[PDB]
């Protein structure tokens, strides 16, 4: 208990934060920054260009939750709306394709878009500000060579496989300046969109705006944005001798550890543990350990689809859940 | 990395539309 | 028929790992557990879509109406 | 002027406010928790809740009962002044974890 | 002081949790008082009990020494009984039972964990009101 | 269908909690759920859609914490304030209900929480089961409110 969530062999405990006046007779724990200002912490564990992983320390579930639901689902990204197909005689259907166009994800940066109004005529909806639009034009030709028989497609036919990266930015007005330095790319130019045999053919443009998770996944920003408690172990009696080894292989290998000379086990990295519990089924260890989670902190792993940089998914997380409780703050409220 | 890429931007995606 | 871009549960990009995928088990030949986790599929919802997919297309196009 | 947006519920108030159901437009579990969250932790609020009673809809109602002490309007708005400051630390702590690295 | 309905010394008999992994029924039978005893629903994951332990059980009404009508907790630093008391429930009495001649039993439930007090003389005291503070240290 | 909640060839309700509704009140009443304030508001206003005034009872558990069990959720579900004219009194056996230890003992001292007391809209004892909030029954909850 006191702020552990506790794994016990058939539930789990301690769950709800406790931590509001009116938990108990001493009316603690009232809100208050300078408080929580300094009780807050963060530790970056990595950072890439597609993932990070960071603790946020010492803040409550539901705000560590509100963050990671606004980078799944509120967080705009840029993807592909609409598809126009000038010729496809492929055998994926148009709408088959337009969907996997649709998924896959531009190495567009938001803010430099704006957002598409709906309420505006569909000869005026879309914009140099509003829109990317991206072409594809690939006709499958048979190579003219001969390699052994039936051999790989790749040397058989010409543009045997459409991939991402063959779609082409478009630049519309003034894109030509703004994204000169930025072309649009693909985020995965591996990804395979399409196969064609001789004499089929793709040719289409796409429009590509700001969207939200909530609407459709492929507006998603993280390809996973999740958190995770931290796991703790607490041996509570030494283990010793081969008992000690079984021990340590109940957990995977790095977490817990045989010290040298005591030949006792002892934690060495909880935070590598997945809280599999296994080590909670052999009635040997029932009162020699107790699994837990720290319930208030939390190992963020936040992984970009590759618009954007996690950190800065992170941020806009947190800029967006100040920004709508600010608006709430300066909305009068109507009886 | 070790940027501070938002403060460097100014946003447009993130306000409601 | 021809593989999703993004694993249904994660949405991650699995679109791109599929002829990596095919190469590491047919050249340089290694399990398809091995395979998958050298290509960064370590969620197995990941795994999954590359695991099971059956890739119908290459069946469907020798069919090819426009020969 | 957003006139929309968040409305009183007539009918779930009480006489001289205290206890009050605010409806929320375009919300849900999202803001509603840590909303919720953040107003629990005030000692006049003796009752926070939130609810979205139907996915169809996106909505959010939000009931506050306080002691006398305050209203429930004023415990709302003390609760959105709250969470702003909260995600001000947040941002204030991250952007210079990142800029330390 | 004359908030006290009863209060007596018990001496643990038994715990059992059946089924159960936060709640205990406990028994006990007073010390000195060779006809009270004592069936009683505690939360032992907030007040371990042991077998043969001794425990002093205290019946009050208002811990004591607007018309909002929700139960708002006492000030922190309000001076009231539980303030020497390491477990404290509030329930209602809501059945008195006779089983001989002077010897009745009387029922708490404590929002469900109940408690059965057999005795012989406690009426001018204990009544079938929601007052009904139980205080229980080690 | 307010007017059809009992069956006419034996007067018994047919129309109650089915399946997961019975699981999660049971659940609820478990002997060994406690909540805390914020908790319990919570689970009120889930009960509730927000727009319901709820009189918040004192804690069955004072000391160490204030602490709510969920048969006074349920009896906040059945007459959540002062102006609710819902006062039930019901007694029923759960479809599992093992005696007392001893045969002289009242119904609600079972070894389970086999005993249903409601007084006053007040769940006394007893989870919430089938026996109690589904059909066949006429100790039902929902058929001595009717
Ligand atoms: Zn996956």
């Amino acid at each position: 208990m006191s702020n552990i969530v506790g794994i016990e062999y058939n539930r789990v405990t301690n769950t709800t934060s406790t931590d509001f006046p009116g938990f108990s007779k001493d009316a603690e724990n009232e809100w208050n920054v300078e408080k929580f200002k300094k009780d807050f912490e963060v530790n970056i564990s990595s950072l890439d260009a597609r993932e990070a992983n960071f603790d946020l320390i010492n803040i409550d579930t539901s705000i560590a939750n509100a963050f990671r639901r606004i980078m799944i689902s509120e967080v705009p990204s840029v993807a592909a709306e609409y598809v126009y197909f000038f010729n496809n005689t492929s055998v994926i259907q148009d709408e088959v394709l337009a969907h996997r166009i649709g998924l896959v994800p531009l190495k567009v940066d938001p803010d430099m878009l704006t957002w598409v109004d709906s309420n505006l005529p569909d000869d005026e909806k879309f914009t140099d500000e509003n829109t990317i639009v991206l072409s594809l034009n690939v006709k499958c030709t048979r190579n003219p060579d001969a390699p052994k028989g039936s051999t790989d497609p790749k040397e058989l036919y010409n543009n045997a496989h459409v991939y991402a990266r063959d779609l082409k930015f478009e630049p519309q007005g003034r894109q030509s300046t703004t994204f000169a330095d930025c072309p649009v790319v693909p985020a995965d130019p591996d990804i395979l969109l399409a196969k064609l045999r001789p004499g089929q053919e793709i040719s289409l443009k796409a429009h590509c705006i700001l969207g939200i998770g909530g609407d459709h996944a492929k507006f998603s920003p993280v390809s996973t944005a999740s958190y995770r408690l931290l796991p703790q172990i607490n041996i509570l009696q030494p283990i010793k001798g081969e008992s000690a080894r079984r021990f340590q292989k109940c957990f995977p290998p790095g977490v817990i550890g045989i010290d040298e000379g005591s030949d006792e086990a002892y934690v060495k990295d909880a935070r590598k543990d997945t809280v599999s519990r296994e080590v909670l089924r052999y009635e040997e260890f029932a009162d020699k350990v107790k699994l837990g989670r720290v319930r208030n902190h939390f190992i963020f792993n936040v992984e970009s689809a590759g618009a954007m940089t996690p950190e800065e998914i992170f941020f806009k997380s947190v800029r967006i859940l100040k920004n709508k409780a600010e608006y709430l703050k300066n909305c009068p409220i109507t009886q | 990395v070790s940027r501070d890429t938002w403060n460097t931007k100014n946003m447009r995606s993130l306000e409601p539309p | 028929m021809i593989v999703p871009v993004r694993c249904f549960s994660c949405g991650k990009v699995v679109g791109d790992k599929w002829e990596s995928y095919l190469n590491l088990l047919q050249e340089d030949e290694l399990d398809e557990g091995t395979a998958l986790s050298r290509l960064g599929l370590k969620r197995y919802c990941c795994r999954r879509m590359i695991l099971t997919h059956v890739d119908l297309i290459e069946k469907f196009l020798r069919y090819n109406p426009l020969e | 002027p957003d006139r929309e947006k968040i409305k009183l519920l007539t009918q779930a108030t009480s006489e001289d406010g205290t206890s009050a159901s605010f409806q929320i437009v375009e919300e849900d579990h999202t803001l509603g928790n840590a909303l919720r969250y953040v107003i629990m932790k005030n000692p006049d609020v003796e009752f926070c809740g939130y609810s979205i009673p139907h996915p169809s809809e996106n909505l959010l109602n939000i009931r506050i009962q306080t002691y006398g002490e305050t209203t429930a309007v004023d415990a709302l708005q003390k609760g959105l002044k709250d969470l702003m400051d909260l995600c001000d630390v947040v941002e204030s702590k991250f952007t210079e974890k990142i800029k330390s690295m | 002081m004359s908030n006290t309905l009863f209060d007596d010394i018990f001496q643990v008999s038994e715990v059992d949790p059946g089924r159960y992994n936060k709640v205990c029924r406990i028994e006990a039978a007073s010390t000195t008082q060779d006809q009270c005893k004592l069936t009683l629903d505690i939360n032992v994951e907030l007040f371990p009990v042991a077998a043969q332990d001794s425990l002093t059980v205290t019946i009050a009404s208002s811990l004591n020494l607007s018309a909002t009508r929700s139960w708002r907790p006492p000030q922190a630093g309000d001076r009231s009984l539980a303030d020497d008391y390491d477990y404290v429930m509030y329930g209602t009495a809501y059945k008195f039972e006779e089983v001989s001649k002077d010897l009745i039993a009387v029922y708490y439930s404590f929002g469900g964990l109940l408690m059965r007090l057999e005795g012989n003389y406690r009426n001018l005291n204990n009544l079938k009101q929601e007052n009904a503070y139980l205080l229980i240290r080690r | 269908v307010k007017n059809n909640l009992l069956t006419p060839k034996s007067g018994e309700p047919i129309i109650a909690a089915t399946q997961d509704f019975i699981t999660g009140s049971y659940l609820i009443s478990h002997k060994d759920s406690f909540y805390d304030r914020a908790t319990l508001t919570q689970l009120l206003s889930m009960m509730s859609d927000g727009i319901e005034h709820f009189d918040i009872p004192p804690p069955a558990i004072m000391k160490p914490y204030y602490l709510w069990t969920g048969k006074q959720v349920f009896s906040l579900l059945i007459k959540p304030n002062h102006n609710s004219p819902v006062v039930i009194n019901l007694d029923a056996k759960n479809k599992v209900f093992v005696p007392p230890k001893s045969k002289s003992l009242p119904n609600e001292m079972s070894q389970n929480d086999g005993f249903v007391i409601i007084r006053g809209s007040q769940i006394l004892s007893g989870v919430m089961d089938k026996s109690v909030l589904g059909d066949g029954k006429k100790h039902s909850v929902f058929y001595t409110i009717l």
